[PDB]
């Protein structure tokens, strides 16, 4: 087995920025080298083959060089949608292997939260389970805190986050904060809220609702 | 254009087999080699195998010869994957591709065109469908003029829910997150989009909820 390494492992950039990244091939492939994007969510696509020929569709900005063991991957100009992981792929020797990736992350300026907050919907209420929902839209940097109040009381309750990778639009990330309750519990306390800290707030944000109206 | 469809995907129990299919569209299959490969959950990529035209050469990696058999059925214009006894370390995306930009009197290709990927989970636990719940736009779901609404698809195994928006026609503002494990042992995750706050009344949305491992196909309309 040919042992394919890249390098760097990861990198941020930004916007505009000229991206370089590297292949080493632990033998001589010649220039039978490939090159795919695997962008957040996604299956991989086809960029580059035979070292430094584009695939259909793919952007002029990227391209390719190298010969031998040492191969090179260019980003001429990065854009937003450029965030994914980049693999080289040896196609000289069985089995054909692959890089171990190349994460591309996007730097970017401060973006606020837009924070939403959804109570349960009445069709989970009839089941018998309570989900209340925080939103935080499109923020930047990924560093965030979500805190529950209930009745202006802080909550420590089962709470959940989860987050998206950067979006290939705008570089944000976007987190969901779920509190889940019985029925029974829900109905004890009036006010829900979530008290969102960002570095692009001022002051704590938050969001709140009365049960029912 | 060039289409790969997976399926088969699921949960399967230590030691256990399944068969994975790749039906495609696009092209005149027979001409092609065809190809396998895997991608276990925040990992790399790994080729599994491939195979020519006739079934003639059949080639894996050494290290999975004995966990993968490929086939092809030309007439059916389908690829094959036969998973025999996996272990914890099968976990992975399965994806079928087509080689293509053949090396002339040298075995070279480049996988030109590759499937969405059909996830394998290898557990002992057991298979459910989950409920799909509205995240309803209200005022505390508003910001001036753009309003938030969503899914919560909630209680199902294994992963993954696959969340589409009035039948893939809304992709703008769609935010779906990772599933998060519960602490029951089954995943939730939740869909949301943002949308002009004067559509609200006008425009109608639906989340198109798939969980291919229960055959769980639910379409919610999200009203405020």
């Amino acid at each position: 087995d040919i042992q394919m390494t890249q390098s760097p492992s990861s990198l941020s950039a930004s916007v505009g920025d000229r991206v370089t990244i590297t292949c080493r091939a632990s033998q001589d492939i010649n220039n039978y080298l490939n090159w795919y994007q695997q962008k957040p969510g996604k299956a991989p696509k086809l960029l580059i083959y035979y070292t430094s020929r584009l695939h259909s569709g793919v952007p002029s900005r990227f391209s390719g060089s190298g010969s031998g063991t040492d191969f090179t991957f260019t980003i001429s100009s990065l854009q937003p949608e450029d965030i994914a992981t980049y693999y080289c792929q040896q196609g000289s020797t069985l089995p054909f292997t692959f890089g171990q990736g190349t994460k591309l992350e996007i730097k970017r300026t401060v973006a606020a939260p837009s924070v939403f907050i959804f109570p349960p919907s009445d069709e989970q209420l009839k089941s018998g389970t309570a989900s209340v929902v925080c939103l935080l839209n499109n923020f930047y940097p990924r560093e965030a805190k979500v805190q529950w109040k209930v009745d202006n009381a802080l909550q420590s309750g089962n709470s959940q986050e989860s987050v998206t990778e950067q979006d290939s639009k705008d570089s944000t990330y976007s987190l969901s904060s779920t509190l889940t309750l019985s029925k029974a519990d829900y109905e004890k306390h009036k006010v829900y809220a979530c008290e969102v800290t960002h570095q692009g707030l001022s002051s704590p944000v938050t969001k709140s609702f009365n049960r029912g109206e | 254009e060039v289409q790969l469809v997976e399926s088969g995907g699921g949960l399967v129990q230590p030691g256990g087999s399944l068969r994975l299919s790749c039906a495609t569209s696009g092209f005149d299959f027979s001409r092609y080699w065809m190809s396998w490969v895997r991608q276990a959950p925040g990992k790399g990529l790994v080729w599994i195998g491939e195979v020519n035209p006739d079934s003639t050469s059949i080639n894996y990696t050494p290290s999975l010869k004995d966990q993968f058999t490929i086939s092809r059925d030309n007439a059916k214009n389908t690829l094959y994957l036969q998973m025999n006894s996996l272990r914890a370390e099968d976990t992975a995306v399965y994806y079928c591709t087509r080689p293509n930009y053949y090396g002339s009197r040298y075995h070279y290709y480049a996988m030109d065109y590759w499937g969405q990927g059909t996830l394998v989970t290898v557990s002992s636990a057991s298979t459910k469908g989950p409920s799909v719940f509205p995240l309803a736009p209200s005022s505390k779901s508003t910001s001036g003029g753009t309003a938030a609404l969503g899914c919560l698809v909630k209680d199902y195994f294994p992963e993954p829910v696959t969340v589409s928006w009035n039948s893939g026609a809304l992709t703008s503002g769609v935010h779906t997150f990772p599933a998060v494990l519960q602490s029951s042992g089954l995943y939730s995750l939740s869909s949301v989009v943002t949308v002009p706050s004067s559509s609200l009344g006008t425009q109608t949305y639906i989340c198109n909820v798939n969980h291919k491992p229960s055959n769980t196909k639910v379409d919610k309309r999200v009203e405020p």
